[PDB]
RNA sequence: AAUUGAAGAGUUUGAUCAUGGCUCAGAUUGAACGCUGGCGGCAGGCCUAACACAUGCAAGUCGAACGGUAACAGGAAGAAGCUUGCUUCUUUGCUGACGAGUGGCGGACGGGUGAGUAAUGUCUGGGAAACUGCCUGAUGGAGGGGGAUAACUACUGGAAACGGUAGCUAAUACCGCAUAACGUCGCAAGACCAAAGAGGGCUCUUGCCAUCGGAUGUGCCCAGAUGGGAUUAGCUAGUAGGUGGGGUAACGGCUCACCUAGGCGACGAUCCCUAGCUGGUCUGAGAGGAUGACCAGCCACACUGGAACUGAGACACGGUCCAGACUCCUACGGGAGGCAGCAGUGGGGAAUAUUGCACAAUGGGCGCAAGCCUGAUGCAGCCAUGCCGCGUGUAUGAAGAAGCCCUUCGGGUUGUAAAGUACUUUCAGCGGGGAGGAAGGGAGUAAAGUUAAUACCUUUGCUCAUUGACGUUACCCGCAGAAGAAGCACCGGCUAACUCCGUGCCAGCAGCCGCGGUAAUACGGAGGGUGCAAGCGUUAAUCGGAAUUACUGGGCGUAAAGCGCACGCAGGCGGUUUGUUAAGUCAGAUGUGAAAUCCCCGGGCUCAACCUGGGAACUGCAUCUGAUACUGGCAA
């Protein structure tokens, strides 16, 4: 139920930074981001229309560590909800709480943030929890002596912190103010390929 | 009103009884064409008024025999 | 029977069968006398037999041996037939 | 006779009762005449634990419906 | 807000376009099998033999109907080792209670199964000639007698099951009599029909009878709809109708006698084959197609065939009688039994669980109640069967260590992977705390209403104890240490993923095309990789793709397909004008279309699955009122 394997290979297979590393040093110095993994790695054949649609879906999955069954259920939810399905799907993935622990800067990676796993002042230890507009997300007091969370925040303080949220120091809390639009997120995900892949 | 059907007498051979054909015009469930369908009722006719070809109003009543649960109301048209 | 209450019901129902059969037989005997008087074709004999029958069918209806509608039918059928006789 | 009683719905360890008017002989969760309310015994604070259509209950009690012990107790604590 | 919804590909050929089948990608399941397997939540779990069934349990209850007193617990009398105060052996229903018995109510519910049933069924919508325990409203009654009988007692027959004889006794058991009308019969006059007490302290409570209502349940009738076969075309004598008698709760050929000769059928009768029906379920863009397991409604069945009895209700799963096929006990004379209740056994099968705990909750039976009963139900056990959630670490870490594997021997790749070093402790283990599912019921006291009464009773408050099968509960806190926890399929194209070695048309692979005869990305192993993940594959099965049965939505010159040609009955279709009708059609309204499910907006379990509030939907059916262009009818 978790991918517990070498993490750089995913970014290598996708051929893009998926933000899967802590950032103690550069991605180029860590691995060959240009090259796909394995013995036949410097090779790069033509990929089919199917193969392209697959790799876009596997991109959006492998960032978050969402396995296929759970990802499929998000697609179904996104298609069900009113309006644009591809946008609804990204909104649902962005609405997840386990993004937030990482994104607010408590884990160095999402894998670390997931090891570390309060919303509206109530404890929630579920990665898949959909955080709503106007909800305050925050940390406990009992585990603020961990060096992990200290280091992770210093890693977080070099990134561009998200632009629909409000992370705070000390008591360490922030409001999910609104759901992100597609404008907020990377114009790089071609989510129509995922919509098309599941329509197949 | 009280409930009635209208139909054509197709037999008057029984004593105090007639057979009335009710024609209905119904849309075919699959193919959509309107089709003629027929329901034959055994009807009570105390006086033996009706003849083969008459148009008759009939009403539902209590069972009067094995096959009869309808009675004659009027003759609309004699043949 | 396996169950205790079922054994008791079998006994009670047999007792009730005997009791009922006696009263049913008696009631039918009194009804038959009215029909027999009619068959012969004598009104005074039939009205006598009917006046004996009438309390019996009514009482057996009250006791639940027959329904009151059945008692009513017997009185109606025979009153009609007695009226047609002379 | 006709009774007003609780049909047990919900899930395992988490009962939710529908308040139904039924012929007493029918199974608890089976054939009923009319639903007239619900009762959640494990309802969180803020949520409505009990709703009863007391007018419909009064109609049925007027026609000789009995009430289970629990529904009688729920009728008390509501009003 | 609540139908935002529709993808193709491989394979005929030297190549092409078309035609056309085969095959694949998807979704799904009561699944099974193989490999593998950590935890939890919620659900599901004999689809085959309606095969046969050992054992336990699944229906009792009421002493406030009754005689009683086998228990054992008091109480009173009368006496013995006499702990000068009583145990004990005795007597006694006097009292709490209560075995057996009479009586009442229940046993027709609840639970199981799908054999039969293609229409005495089911679904939708109507109807008239009916009954209906318990519950409920109203109006009255509730008087006075009698003969029994079980238990019991004496005798007694049987191996047992189970009786026989005689005597005795009670009632809310049973039976007259009286009373008798908004009841029954009758045109009327008349005639006729009932009943039961018990309990608490005259009064209250409860029961009894009658009649008319209500409610609920059930019986009955009609129309439409609900599989296949014409290589089944005729079927029918109580048959179709009538009259009269009988019968039923009730209409009715329901039955019988007589009379008429009908009735059904190409709009498929009759016969044959298959089948429980529905809400729904799966699939599908939809229209369809497939399906009816779980949950809920209806039906049917209870070892097989038949039958009734009792009863408000049964032709009765754990009742009766008979017969039959089985099987078991026997003193050989006779007797006994029916898991398609729950659990379980054998058998069949690819395959489907424990001879568990509890009535604490909800519901059911009986009871004034306390309570008793309840394999319904609530729970627990077993199983990755499904769905949903979580874990199996996290960070760093070049030495790019070994060992792999490949290499044009430069290197590349596995791989930051491992180690090493910081850390973390969910879940599992171990130890401490702790909801909720409990409402009620029981005690005396509080006031008011009944009342001769400041009584009993009723109700509501009042206070004090007390009720949990699950359960070592959810959940919380603490301890120890990465510790206890990753597999399965695939990598020639379709199809995401490629190399080396072994083999040499062999061994083998294969869904389809194909692959293998010495440099095989196709076989087998390895290294690497891709996809899924506590699962993964395979097989089976349904829909999809398949516009490949084409209603939506196809064809027939040569691909499969125009009868050899005509006439013509049924049937389908019908030029043009006016009037009329209002069947089709259209509009509106009303009733109905169970709940669940689906969908929408919310709510609750930390989330999810799951549970749940309201809505929408249920495309239908019926009725009423309108419209009159078009189609139909009628008239000209
Ligand atoms: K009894
Ligand atoms: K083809
Ligand atoms: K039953
Ligand atoms: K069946
Ligand atoms: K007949
Ligand atoms: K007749
Ligand atoms: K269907
Ligand atoms: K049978
Ligand atoms: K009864
Ligand atoms: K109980
Ligand atoms: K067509
Ligand atoms: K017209
Ligand atoms: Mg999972
Ligand atoms: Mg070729
Ligand atoms: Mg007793
Ligand atoms: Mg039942
Ligand atoms: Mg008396
Ligand atoms: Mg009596
Ligand atoms: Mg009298
Ligand atoms: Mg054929
Ligand atoms: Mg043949
Ligand atoms: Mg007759
Ligand atoms: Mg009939
Ligand atoms: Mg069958
Ligand atoms: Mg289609
Ligand atoms: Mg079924
Ligand atoms: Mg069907
Ligand atoms: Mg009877
Ligand atoms: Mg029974
Ligand atoms: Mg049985
Ligand atoms: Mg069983
Ligand atoms: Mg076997
Ligand atoms: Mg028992
Ligand atoms: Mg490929
Ligand atoms: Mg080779
Ligand atoms: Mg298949
Ligand atoms: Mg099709
Ligand atoms: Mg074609
Ligand atoms: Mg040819
Ligand atoms: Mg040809
Ligand atoms: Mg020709
Ligand atoms: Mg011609
Ligand atoms: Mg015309
Ligand atoms: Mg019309
Ligand atoms: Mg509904
Ligand atoms: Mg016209």
């Amino acid at each position: 139920a978790r991918y517990l394997g070498p993490k750089l290979k995913l970014s290598r297979r996708e051929g893009t930074d998926l933000f899967l590393k802590s950032g103690v040093r550069a991605i180029d110095t860590k691995c060959k981001i240009e090259q796909a993994p394995g013995q036949h790695g410097a090779r790069k054949p033509r990929l089919s229309d199917y193969g392209v649609q697959l790799r876009e879906k596997q991109k959006v999955r492998r960032i978050y560590g969402v396995l296929e069954r759970q990802f499929r259920n998000y697609y179904k939810e996104a298609a069900r909800l009113k309006g644009n399905t591809g946008e609804n799907l990204l909104a649902l993935l962005e609405g997840r709480l386990d993004n937030v622990v990482y994104r607010m800067g408590f884990g160095a990676t999402r894998a670390e943030a997931r090891q570390l796993v309060m919303v509206n002042g109530r404890v929630v230890n579920i990665a898949s929890y959909q955080v709503s507009p106007n909800d305050v997300v925050s940390i406990r007091e009992k585990a603020k002596k961990q060096s992990r969370v200290k280091a992770a925040l210093e890693l977080a303080e070099q990134r561009e912190k998200p632009t629909w949220l409000e992370v705070d120091a000390g008591k360490m809390e922030g409001t999910f103010k609104r759901k992100p639009e597609r404008s907020d997120l990377s114009a790089d995900i071609n989510e129509h390929l995922i919509v098309e892949l599941y329509s197949k | 009103k009280i409930r009635t059907l209208q139909g054509r007498v197709v037999s008057d051979k029984m004593e105090k009884s007639i057979v009335v054909a009710i024609e209905r015009f119904v849309k075919h469930p699959i193919y959509g064409k309107f089709i003629k369908r027929t329901t034959k009722l055994h009807v009570h006719d105390e006086n033996n008024e009706c003849g083969i070809g008459d148009v008759v109003e009939i009403r539902e009543c209590r069972p009067l025999s094995k096959t009869k649960s309808w009675t004659l109301v009027r003759v609309v048209e004699k043949a | 029977a396996n169950i205790k209450s079922a054994k008791k019901r079998a006994i009670q129902s047999e007792k009730a069968r005997k009791h009922n059969a006696s009263r049913r037989s008696m009631m039918r005997t009194f009804i038959k006398k009215v029909y027999a008087a009619i068959e012969a074709g004598d009104k005074a004999a039939a009205q006598k037999a009917f006046n004996e029958m009438q309390p019996i069918v009514d009482r057996q209806a009250a006791k639940g041996l027959i329904h009151k509608n059945k008692a009513a039918r017997h009185k109606a059928n025979l009153t009609a037939q007695i009226n047609k006789l002379a | 006779m006709v009774t007003i009683r609780l049909a047990r719905h919900g899930a395992k360890k988490r009962p939710f009762y529908q308040v139904v008017v039924a012929d007493s002989r029918n199974a608890r969760n089976g054939r009923f005449i009319e639903r007239v309310g619900f009762f959640n015994p494990i309802a969180s604070e803020k949520e409505e634990g009990t709703r009863l259509d007391l007018d419909r209950i009064a109609h049925w009690v007027g026609q000789g419906a009995t009430i289970s012990d629990r529904v009688a107790a729920l009728i008390k604590e509501v009003n």
